[PDB]
């Protein structure tokens, strides 16, 4: 009986909110500012060397 | 020179408000920006071009007096 079950259609979609994206994002948090901040800064500049350069 | 560089920094303020106009658009904590960043900009162009206006018209008088008092001296 199990076996025989089936699934309901579900909605196609939830509202989309007009003024909130993942880049310009409405609502302000230091979450951001962190992911931009670091994008400017860039990510660790890891060295491949056996001694540093000074 | 001044002119333009204050025209181009108020197309920067009108980028700054495109880059960033969903936000002072829909979120209400930027309302005062949004009520007022046009009156603020209207009274840049006022004083970009109230100086611009008033330095041209200086000029055209200048410029119509020494050939009318040249004339006179001849
Ligand atoms: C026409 C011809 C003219 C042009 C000719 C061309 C010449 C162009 C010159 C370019 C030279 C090549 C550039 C190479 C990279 C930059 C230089 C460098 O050393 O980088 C490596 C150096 C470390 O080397 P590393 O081995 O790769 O790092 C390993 C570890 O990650 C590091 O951390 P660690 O702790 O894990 O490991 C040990 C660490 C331990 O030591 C340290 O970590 C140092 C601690 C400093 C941080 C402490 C907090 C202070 C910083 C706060 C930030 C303030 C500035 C920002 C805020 C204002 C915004 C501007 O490093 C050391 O071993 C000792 C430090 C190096 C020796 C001492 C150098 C002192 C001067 C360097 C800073 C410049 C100061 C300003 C002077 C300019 C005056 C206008 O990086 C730095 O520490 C900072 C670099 C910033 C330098 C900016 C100035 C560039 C101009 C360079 C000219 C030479 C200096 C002239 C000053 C003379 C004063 C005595
Ligand atoms: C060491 C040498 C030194 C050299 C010095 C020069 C240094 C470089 C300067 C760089 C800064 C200036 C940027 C110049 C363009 C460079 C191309 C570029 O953006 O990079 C590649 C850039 C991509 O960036 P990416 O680095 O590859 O990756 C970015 C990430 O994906 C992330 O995506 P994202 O979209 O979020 O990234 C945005 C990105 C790129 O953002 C952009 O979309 C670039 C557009 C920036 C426009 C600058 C304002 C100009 C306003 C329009 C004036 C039009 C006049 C003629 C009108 C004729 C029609 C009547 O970054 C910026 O927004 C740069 C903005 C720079 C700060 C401006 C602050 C102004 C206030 C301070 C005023 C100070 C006085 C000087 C002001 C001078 C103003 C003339 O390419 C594009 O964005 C493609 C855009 C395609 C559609 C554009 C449609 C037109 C948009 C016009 C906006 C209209 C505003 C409202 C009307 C205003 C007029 C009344």
């Amino acid at each position: 009986k199990e076996n025989t079950g089936s699934m309901k259609k579900p909605m196609a979609k939830a509202y989309e909110h007009p003024y909130n994206s993942e880049h310009h994002p409405l609502n302000f948090s230091a979450v951001k500012i962190a992911e931009t901040f670091h994008d400017f800064i860039g990510p660790e500049q890891v060295s491949p060397h056996y001694e540093s350069f000074a | 020179a001044t002119a333009l560089y204050k025209s181009s920094a108020l197309a920067g303020n009108l980028f700054l408000y495109a880059y960033n106009y969903n936000n002072f658009t829909a979120n209400i904590r930027l309302r005062t920006m949004r009520y007022l960043f046009p009156v603020v900009s209207l009274a840049i162009f006022g004083n970009i071009y109230w100086d611009y206006r008033s330095q041209l018209v200086k000029v055209n008088l200048f410029d119509e007096y020494i050939q009318a008092r040249a004339q006179e001296l001849v």
